[PDB]
C-alpha cells in the first residue's frame, strides 16, 4: 500500500526514497539499480523493496468515498 | 426465572467466555446447570381449501411484488373472516382481494384499491363493497388511513427521464401537504391529487408530459 | 462530517429519525454507511 | 423357551406398539421464530 | 531490432489472449444463449391453446433482455457491486412480444415481461461490458475481477464447467468375463435415451433396450433393419477371409433356425415382443406397430424412411464389437478426451430454462382454463397480466436453482447435483482459480480403476500440474491457458459438402464395401467411405483452413480401424499451434513484424491460413515439433510455445520443468489459498471471510504467464530474504523460523475482514424489531458488558471491541411470535433481546457498518470486523515452490547470521527440505533472485525457458559474490565464521489460510446435543473431540482399563439408571413400572448412550433384560 518505512532486514529508512526514486525514473531515463546506486542503497536487502512493492494506494483512491 | 439454591439470587448471567457456557448468578457463584442441551443440524374440509387460500393468495399476491411478509399477514386475516364464515356466499376473488387489501392499508404501503382491484373484471364497486362488508362484520376500525406521499414514489418509478424527478418529488410534497393545508385535499381520490401535484411540479420542472401518461 | 452517517454514491452527510426513511435526501440510491465518531480511540504501535 | 413372558410366539406379531419416549427423538425446538422442526419417527407413527 | 524467431513466437499467446478473453468459456456460451438459444427455444413452442374456444391462440414472437425497444443497450439497471451489498439478485427483466387472440378482431401484440433473467458479469448484456476505468470508478467496482460468474442473494456463485461423458457416439469396451458391453446413447432435444448392446453368452448376442422387452437376436433385427441379404449381412460386418468368417456366423445359424423375411415375421416379432403403446394411440397395434418405432427406438440419430442408412449403421456397430470380440485390446477406453465432451455453462442454462418455461406455459394453459370454464357475458380481457401471477417461477425459481446447486429437470426426470459453487476469494489467484476448473461425475462406484490414471493425450489440453485429491463425487481438472472449446457448428453444409467432394451415398455402394479403403463418418455416422482417403483429407483440411467451416469440423483418419472421421459436434477441446509449411512454418518469420506493427489482430493467421485450433484425435493424426530449432520436412505442425502446457495457476510455479510433479501438485493446490491484494475494489466490498496482506510485493522473479494474467499487478505474498541452514535446531522438519523486529518492523502482517449480517424482519403481529440499547447505568458509563456502541445504540466505527460485548443489538417482541388479532391497547413494549455477542480469542475493530434494505422493504444491517493478526508462531508460510511449512520459534534479532553487509536472513529454512524431497527450482530460483536485485530487473525464468542460469553467475561475479548463492556468514550467537558456506539470497514466501489462531480449540465442559447429551460436535458450535474406533482400539494394546473407564464412561456421559432385579428393565426414582415395586431398584452407573441404546431397542420390540451380581464376595 505504501513504501514500507524500513526494509524487513536492514531497517534503514526506506520511505524517503520512494518518491525521489520514481522521480528519477520518470524524468531522466536511467537504469534501475544505477539509480539506487547513487540513491544510496548499496545492499540488495533494502534495494528489493524499491524494486518491489507495487504502489496500490492510488489504485485504491479511485474508490475513495467522495469519488 | 428460577432462583439460587442458596444465595436466593434471581439474576442469572451466562458466561460464554471460556466456552464452558455456564450460567451463574452474580449473587452466589454456583451454576444451576451443567452443559446446557442444544439442538443440532392433507385431508380436511377447511385446510385443503387453506392450501388453496395461500396458493391463490401467494400467487395473486406478489404479482404486484407486494411484500412476501404482508401476504403472510393477510392470510391470517382470511382465517379470521373464515372463522366468522364471512367467506361463504361470495366470489372468492372479492374476498382474497379485500383480505390482502386490509393488510397493506393497515401497514400503509403504496398501493390503491382501484389500483389493486385491477387484475380482473372488477367494477371496483364489487371489491369495495365486499371490503366494506367485512368491515361491517369486523371491528377493525381506524388503521386504514392514506396520503399521496406514499403513492408519488411508486408513481415516479413509472415516470422515467432522470432524478430531477426526485428533486421535483420534494417539490410536489411541499405542494401536496400545502394542498392538504389549503383544504382541497379532502373528498377526492388520492390518485387524482397525487398526479395533480406530480403534474404541477413537472410543469415546474419545465418538461413536456401528458395527462394520458399521468392517469396511466 | 460530524453528524451521523454518509451516502454511498452521494457521499452526502445525512442524519435520520427512527422508522423514518432508508433513502438519503439527494441520492436516488439506497445504501448508506455510518460515520466515524469523535470519540477518542487507541492503538499501540509495536 | 416358554418360561413365562415369551408366553409362546404370539409375541412376535405386533398387537400393541411401544411408543418411543419423547427424550429419544425430540422435535427440534422453535429456534428463533415460529419454525418448528419435525422429527420423522414422531411424524410417521403419529400418522400410524 | 529485427524480429527474431527465438523472440517472435512469444508475442502470440498474449496477442491471442489480448483480444479473446481469459474466460470466454463462461462468457461466449452465456452470450450465445441470449441471442441464439431463446430466439430458437421459444420458436419451439410459440403457440398454445386450451381445449375449448375454437377461436383462440397465444403467439410468441420476440425474446430479448434489457431492451423495451427504447435504446439499444439497456437504459438503466442496478449496479452489480452495489447489489452485492444489498443481497439482491443481479438480473435483467425479460421483454417478450406476443401477438395473440382474446376476442373478436384483436390478434394484438404487445411487449410483455415474463420476469427477470439472472444475468452474468462481463457478458454481452453486462453493465461493465465495454467500460473504461471510469464507469468502473463511479460504478464502484474493480476492473480486474475476471467476471464470468453469477451473483444472487448478494452472495457470489459460479457454474462450474461440468465435464460430461461424450454423448451420442458408439463406445465399446472390452471387459473380463462378460462379453464386452457396447453402447451408443443418443440425445437430441426430447428424450435422452440409452441403449446398451452386448452378447448374452458364447457368441449368442442380443439387444438390451429398456424400451424394448429384452434379449433380441440381432441379425434378426438386421433383417428387420430391412436388409434381406443374409449373405452380405455376414459379409458386411464380417470381412473377407482372414479370421472373422466363422466368428459371427453362429448368430446367422440361430438367426436362421427360427424365422426369415422380416416384413411381418421379424418386424412384428419386434412389435410382438416389446413394451405396449401405453394405452392411447395403440390404434397402431399392427404388424407395423413396431415398424414405426423400428426407426425410433434406439436412435433418434437417423430415422428417415427406408432403413439402409440406420441398418448399415447398426451393422457397423456390430463390426467393431465382433472385431475385438475376436481378440482383446483393440477396444476404445474412456481415457482420451475424444470420448469425453464437456459442455459449458450457456447450454446448461437453456436446457434448464426451456424446461422451466415449459412448466410455465403448461400451467398457463391451466390458467386460461378457469377463464374459459364459465362463460359469463363476454370474457376476453386477454388474461395477460395473469402472466405476472403465473410468472417468476421461471425467474425466482431459477434463482433458487442457481443458488441451490441442484438442478431438477422435469422433462427428463433427470437430476444432477453439485452444479455450482461459491466463488472462492482467498486471493486474486483463487478467483480465476476455481473458475476454469472441471468437475467429473458418473463412472459408477469408485473402486473401478477407470477414474484414476492421467493419460498422455491429456498433453496441453489439460493442466499437467494440479489435479487435487478432492475426488469425492467427481474428478477435478483444469484447462490450459490456450484451450478453445468449440461450440456446435452445423450439419447439412458439411454433409452435402462432403458429397461436393464426390463421396458416394450409402445407397450407391457395393454392399460388400468395408474391404475398400477406410470410411467416412459424420459425428460417427458413415456415408460412403469414399475412395482415395489421403488427397481427400488434404483438400478438406485445406478447405477448412482456407475457405469455409473454420475452427473445428476437423478431420482425423485411422488405420487399425479403417475409417476417417469428421465431426461438427459441440463442446470439444481445441488448442492452437503452427502448421509447418513444407519444411518450416507458415509465418515466414517476417509476419510477426506484420503482427507487432499493430495491424494484424488475431485469427488473421486462421483466415489467412497460418495456424488454427486442433483436437486430440486430430493432433493424434498430425506430427508436431517442440521448437523451430528442431524441424523436419516430414513434420506437419509445430507448437507456438512450450509454456502454454501448464494452466493459469500452475504458471505461478517458477522453473516448473526443474521440479518433480508431486511438488507442482501441492504447490498449485495451495497457491490458490495464498493471501494478498484481492482487487482494487477491496475496501468497498464486504465478505463473510476475506483475508488480505498488509504490504504485498512483486515476486522477485517472473514466469512469463504471470505477465499474461496481469498477476503481479495483484501480488499475494512477501519477497523475502532467506537463508538455508540448520540454525536453532528447532528447524528439523519443514519448520521455518523468523526474525523478530522484522515482523516487528512489519512483515507478513495480516488483516482479516469478517462480517456479520442481521435481517430485521417484521411480523404479521404488525410489530417490527427494535435496535435500541445503550442503558448506561449510574450515568457513569454504558455498561462494560455492553458499552462500545454509540448514541444510536449500534457499533461505532474504529473501536477496540472485545469478547463478551455487543457490537449490534437486535431485539424482537415476545408476543411477536404468536398469532395477532386487531385488538390492542398500549404495550408492544415487551422485547426479548438477543444482542449478538462477538466471541473470539482476541480484540477486534469495527471499521464499517451498513444500514440498508433489500427489495422487500425491511430494515437490514450487515457489518464487518477486522483484526490485524501478527504472523506469530504456528502460522503456515509456503515457498510458492511447493514447500508447505510452519513457522517455528521466533528469534529476536541478534542471533542468526549477518555477514559482510549485515543483512539478516529474515526467513531461515532447512537444508533437508530440498534434496530428499528433491526440488531444485526454488534453489536455482534463489540465484535468479540475487541476480535480479543486482542489475535491477524483474526476471524471467519462465517454464522451459526464460532466464538461463550460466549467465547469472557472470552477472554476480562482477559485483563480487560467489558464482553460487553460497556465502560466508557469522554466528548469530557466538559471532565467528561459519564452517560451511551458505547458499542464500532473496526469494518470495507467502502466508496461507490455516492461521493457528482460528484452529486452536479446547473444551473444559461444553454443551450436550439434544439427543445423546454428550460433547456437542466439532469446533464452532463448541468444542469436544472425536475418539473413534480405530484410535480407541489402540488403548487396548496397552491393557489400560482405567483410561477407558474414565474416557468413554465418566467424562463422556456420566449417568445413573434405576433398574430392577425382578423383570430387569430401566425405571427411574422409585419404580420398575412394569412391576409396581418401589423396592428392587439398584442405583447404578451406565453410559447414557447405553441407556439410549436400550430404550431405542425396547421402543422397538426387544428386551435385553439384565442380570446382576455381587461385585464383592468373590
Ligand atoms: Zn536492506
Ligand atoms: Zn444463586
Ligand atoms: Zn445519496
Ligand atoms: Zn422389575
Amino acid at each position: 500500500m505504501i513504501v514500507p518505512v524500513r526494509c524487513f532486514s536492514c531497517g534503514k529508512v526506506v520511505g524517503d526514497k520512494w518518491e525521489s526514486y520514481l522521480n528519477l525514473l520518470q524524468e531522466d531515463e536511467l537504469d534501475e539499480g544505477t539509480a539506487l546506486s547513487r540513491l544510496g542503497l548499496k545492499r540488495y536487502c533494502c534495494r528489493r523493496m524499491i524494486l518491489t512493492h507495487v504502489d496500490l494506494i492510488e489504485k485504491f483512491l479511485r474508490y475513495n468515498p467522495l469519488e | 426465572m428460577p432462583v439460587c439454591k442458596n444465595c436466593h439470587g434471581t439474576e442469572f448471567e451466562r458466561d460464554l467466555s471460556n466456552a464452558n457456557n455456564d450460567l451463574v448468578c452474580k449473587a452466589c457463584g454456583v451454576v444451576s446447570e451443567d452443559n446446557p442441551i442444544v439442538s443440532e443440524v392433507a385431508l380436511e374440509s377447511r385446510e385443503a381449501t387453506l392450501n388453496n387460500a395461500r396458493r391463490k393468495l401467494r400467487a395473486v399476491s406478489y404479482a404486484l411484488h407486494i411484500p412476501e411478509y404482508i401476504t403472510d399477514a393477510a392470510f391470517q386475516w382470511y382465517k379470521l373472516a373464515l372463522a366468522n364464515n364471512f367467506v361463504q356466499g361470495r366470489r372468492s376473488q372479492n374476498v382474497i382481494a379485500s383480505c390482502l387489501y386490509v393488510a397493506c392499508r393497515k401497514e400503509k404501503t403504496h398501493h390503491m384499491l382501484i389500483d389493486f382491484s385491477s387484475r380482473l373484471q372488477v367494477s371496483v364497486y364489487s371489491i369495495g363493497a365486499t371490503f366494506l362488508k367485512m368491515v361491517k362484520k369486523l371491528h377493525i376500525t381506524e388503521l386504514p388511513l392514506a396520503d399521496p406521499s406514499l403513492f408519488i414514489q411508486h408513481f415516479a418509478e413509472k415516470l422515467d427521464l432522470a432524478d430531477k424527478k426526485i428533486k421535483v418529488v420534494k417539490d410536489a410534497v411541499k405542494l401536496a401537504q400545502r394542498m392538504s393545508k389549503d383544504w382541497m385535499f379532502e373528498g377526492r381520490r388520492p390518485a387524482g391529487i397525487a398526479g395533480a401535484c406530480i403534474l404541477l411540479a413537472c410543469r415546474m420542472n419545465n418538461l413536456r408530459r401528458t395527462h394520458t401518461e399521468i392517469v396511466a | 462530517a460530524t453528524l451521523k452517517y454518509i451516502c454511498a454514491e452521494c457521499s452526502s452527510k445525512l442524519s435520520l429519525s427512527r422508522t423514518d426513511a432508508v433513502r438519503c435526501k439527494d441520492c436516488g440510491h439506497r445504501i448508506l454507511l455510518k460515520a466515524r465518531t469523535k470519540r477518542l480511540v487507541q492503538f499501540e504501535a509495536r | 423357551d416358554a418360561t413365562v413372558p415369551s408366553g409362546r410366539p404370539e409375541t412376535y406379531i405386533w398387537r400393541y406398539l411401544p411408543a418411543p419416549p419423547v427424550c429419544i427423538r425430540p422435535s427440534v425446538m422453535m429456534q428463533d421464530s415460529p419454525a418448528s422442526n419435525e422429527d420423522d419417527l414422531t411424524v410417521k407413527l403419529t400418522e400410524i | 531490432d529485427e524480429i527474431n524467431t527465438a523472440q517472435d513466437k512469444w508475442h502470440l499467446l498474449p496477442a491471442f489472449l489480448k483480444v479473446k478473453g481469459l474466460v470466454k468459456q463462461h462468457l461466449d456460451s452465456f452470450n450465445y444463449f441470449v441471442d441464439t438459444d431463446l430466439k430458437k427455444i421459444i420458436k419451439a413452442n410459440q403457440l398454445i391453446l386450451s381445449d375449448v374456444d375454437p377461436e383462440f391462440y397465444l403467439k410468441y414472437v420476440d425474446i430479448r433482455v434489457g431492451k423495451k425497444s427504447s435504446s439499444s443497450t439497456k437504459d438503466y439497471l442496478t449496479p452489480p457491486h452495489e447489489c452485492r451489498l444489498r443481497d439482491m439478485t443481479y438480473s435483467a427483466p425479460i421483454y417478450v412480444d406476443i401477438e395473440y387472440t382474446r376476442g373478436r378482431n384483436i390478434i394484438m401484440h404487445k411487449d410483455v415481461e415474463i420476469g427477470r433473467m439472472p444475468i452474468m458479469l462481463r457478458s454481452n448484456k453486462c453493465i461493465l461490458y465495454d467500460a473504461d476505468e471510469s464507469k468502473m470508478a463511479k460504478l464502484n467496482e474493480c476492473p480486474l475481477d475476471p467476471g464470468g460468474y453469477f451473483i444472487v442473494n448478494g452472495t457470489e456463485k459460479v457454474i462450474l464447467v461440468q465435464e460430461q461423458l461424450s454423448k451420442n457416439r458408439i463406445i465399446v469396451e472390452a471387459d473380463e468375463k462378460k462379453g464386452i458391453v457396447q453402447a451408443s446413447v443418443t440425445s437430441s432435444t426430447h428424450e435422452r435415451k440409452s441403449k446398451t448392446y452386448v452378447i448374452t453368452k458364447n457368441g449368442k448376442i442380443y439387444l438390451k433396450h429398456n424400451s424394448i422387452a429384452e434379449e433380441i437376436p440381432i441379425a434378426i433385427v438386421l433383417k428387420a433393419c430391412g436388409i434381406l441379404s443374409d449373405l452380405e449381412i455376414m459379409q458386411l460386418v464380417c470381412g473377407n477371409d482372414s479370421s472373422y468368417q466363422d466368428i459371427f456366423a453362429v448368430n446367422l445359424e440361430e438367426s436362421s433356425k427360427l424365422d426369415i423375411y422380416t416384413q411381418q415375421q421379424a418386424l412384428e416379432y419386434i412389435g410382438a415382443k416389446v413394451k405396449t403403446m401405453r394405452r392411447q394411440k395403440l390404434t397402431i397395434l399392427q404388424e407395423g406397430i413396431e415398424a414405426i418405432a423400428t426407426t425410433v427406438i434406439a436412435h433418434l440419430t437417423v430415422e428417415a424412411l427406408d432403413f439402409r442408412e440406420k441398418a448399415l449403421y447398426i451393422a457397423m456397430m456390430t463390426r467393431r464389437v465382433v472385431m475385438a470380440m475376436y481378440n482383446p485390446k483393440m477396444i476404445d477406453d474412456r481415457d482420451y478426451v475424444g470420448n469425453k465432451r464437456l459442455e459449458l455453462a450457456g447450454q446448461l442454462i437453456s436446457l434448464l430454462f426451456e424446461d422451466l418455461f415449459k412448466k410455465f406455459n403448461n400451467d398457463f394453459k391451466l390458467s386460461i382454463d378457469k377463464v374459459l370454464k364459465k362463460p359469463n357475458r363476454a370474457m376476453e380481457y386477454d388474461a395477460l397480466l395473469s402472466i405476472n401471477v403465473h410468472s417468476n417461477n421461471i425467474t425466482s425459481g431459477l434463482n433458487r436453482a442457481i443458488s441451490t446447486g441442484n438442478w431438477s429437470l422435469k422433462r427428463f426426470k433427470m437430476e444432477r447435483a453439485g452444479v455450482t459453487h461459491v466463488l472462492s476469494r482467498l486471493s486474486y489467484i483463487s478467483a480465476l482459480g476455481m473458475m476454469t476448473r472441471i468437475s467429473s461425475q458418473f463412472e459408477k462406484s469408485r473402486k473401478v480403476s477407470g477414474p484414476r490414471a492421467l493419460q498422455p493425450s491429456q498433453f496441453g489440453m489439460l493442466c499437467t500440474a494440479d489435479t487435487p485429491e478432492g475426488e469425492a463425487c467427481g474428478l477435478v481438472k483444469n484447462l490450459a491457458l490456450m484451450t478453445h472449446i468449440t461450440t456446435d457448428d452445423e450439419e447439412e453444409p458439411i454433409k452435402k459438402l462432403c458429397y461436393v467432394l464426390g463421396v458416394e451415398d450409402i445407397t450407391l455402394i457395393d454392399s460388400a464395401s468395408l474391404h475398400l479403403n477406410y470410411g467416412v463418418y459424420l459425428n460417427g455416422t458413415l456415408i460412403g467411405s469414399i475412395r482415395f482417403p489421403t488427397k481427400f483429407v488434404t483438400q478438406f483440411r485445406h478447405l477448412r483452413r482456407t475457405g469455409k467451416v473454420s475452427e473445428f469440423i476437423s478431420i482425423y483418419s485411422n488405420s487399425h480401424q479403417m475409417a476417417v472421421h469428421i465431426a461438427t459436434d459441440g463442446g470439444r477441446i481445441c488448442r492452437p499451434l503452427i502448421i509447418v509449411s513444407d519444411g518450416q512454418s507458415r509465418v515466414k518469420d517476417i509476419h510477426l513484424r506484420k503482427l507487432l506493427d499493430g495491424e494484424l489482430d488475431f485469427d488473421d493467421f486462421l483466415k489467412l491460413g497460418l495456424v488454427e485450433y486442433l483436437d486430440v484425435n486430430e493432433e493424434n493424426d498430425s506430427y508436431i515439433a517442440l521448437y523451430e530449432k528442431d524441424i523436419v520436412p516430414s513434420m506437419t505442425h509445430l507448437e507456438i510455445e512450450p509454456f502454454t502446457i501448464l494452466g493459469a495457476v500452475a504458471g505461478l510455479i517458477p522453473y516448473p520443468h526443474h521440479n518433480q510433479s508431486p511438488r507442482n501438485t501441492y504447490q498449485c493446490a495451495m497457491g490458490k489459498q495464498a493471501i494478498g491484494a484481492i482487487a482494487y475494489n477491496q475496501f468497498k466490498r464486504i465478505d463473510t471471510l476475506l483475508y488480505l496482506m498488509t504490504y504485498p510485493q512483486q515476486p522477485m522473479v517472473k514466469t512469463k504467464t504471470i505477465e499474461l494474467i496481469d498477476y503481479d499487478k495483484l501480488p499475494a505474498g512477501q519477497n523475502a530474504t532467506v537463508a538455508v541452514m540448520s540454525y536453532s535446531g528447532y528447524d528439523i522438519e519443514d519448520a521455518l523460523v523468523l526474525n523478530k523486529s522484522s515482523i516487528d518492523r512489519g512483515f507478513g502482517r495480516c488483516e482479516t475482514r469478517r462480517k456479520t449480517t442481521t435481517v430485521l424482519k417484521r411480523y404479521a403481529n404488525h410489530t417490527q424489531d427494535i435496535i435500541g440499547g445503550m442503558r448506561v447505568d449510574e450515568n457513569g458509563d454504558p455498561i462494560w458488558q455492553h458499552q462500545s456502541l454509540g448514541p444510536d445504540g449500534l457499533g461505532e466505527v474504529g473501536m477496540k471491541v472485545q469478547s463478551g460485548q455487543i457490537y449490534i443489538n437486535k431485539s424482537v417482541p415476545t408476543n411477536s411470535a404468536d398469532a395477532p388479532n386487531p385488538n390492542n391497547v398500549n404495550v408492544q413494549t415487551q422485547y426479548r433481546e438477543a444482542p449478538v455477542i462477538y466471541r473470539g480469542p482476541e480484540p477486534s475493530h469495527i471499521d464499517q457498518v451498513m444500514m440498508s434494505v433489500s427489495d422487500n422493504d425491511q430494515a437490514l444491517i450487515k457489518v464487518l470486523l477486522r483484526q490485524n493478526r501478527r504472523p506469530e508462531l504456528g502460522d503456515k508460510f509456503s515457498s510458492r515452490h511447493g514447500q508447505k511449512g510452519v513457522c517455528g520459534i521466533i528469534v529476536k534479532q541478534e542471533d542468526m547470521p549477518f555477514n559482510d553487509q549485515g543483512i539478516v536472513p529474515d526467513i531461515i529454512m532447512n537444508p533437508h527440505g530440498f534434496p530428499s524431497r528433491m526440488t531444485v527450482g526454488k534453489m536455482i530460483e534463489l540465484i535468479s533472485g540475487k541476480a535480479g536485485v543486482l542489475n535491477g530487473t524483474l526476471e524471467y525464468g519462465t517454464c522451459f525457458g526464460g532466464s538461463k542460469l550460466e549467465d547469472m553467475s557472470k552477472i554476480l561475479v562482477d559485483q563480487g559474490f560467489n558464482y553460487s548463492g553460497k556465502d560466508m556468514l557469522y554466528s548469530g550467537i557466538t559471532g565467528e565464521c561459519l564452517q560451511a558456506y551458505i547458499f542464500f539470497g532473496p526469494i518470495y514466501y507467502q502466508k496461507l489460510k490455516h492461521m493457528v489462531l482460528d484452529k486452536m480449540h479446547a473444551r473444559a465442559r461444553g454443551p450436550r446435543a439434544v439427543l445423546t447429551r454428550q460433547p456437542t460436535e466439532g469446533r464452532s458450535r463448541d468444542g469436544g473431540l472425536r475418539l473413534g474406533e480405530m484410535e480407541r482400539d489402540c488403548v487396548i494394546a496397552y491393557g489400560a482399563s482405567q483410561l477407558l473407564l474414565e474416557r468413554l464412561m465418566i467424562s463422556s456421559d456420566a449417568f445413573e439408571v434405576d433398574v430392577c432385579d425382578k423383570c430387569g428393565l430401566m425405571g427411574y426414582s422409585g419404580w420398575c413400572t412394569t412391576c409396581k415395586s418401589a423396592e428392587n431398584i439398584i442405583k447404578m452407573t451406565i453410559p447414557y448412550a447405553a441407556k439410549l441404546l436400550f430404550q431405542e431397542l425396547l421402543s422397538m420390540n426387544i428386551a435385553p433384560r439384565l442380570r446382576l451380581e455381587d461385585i464383592f464376595q468373590q
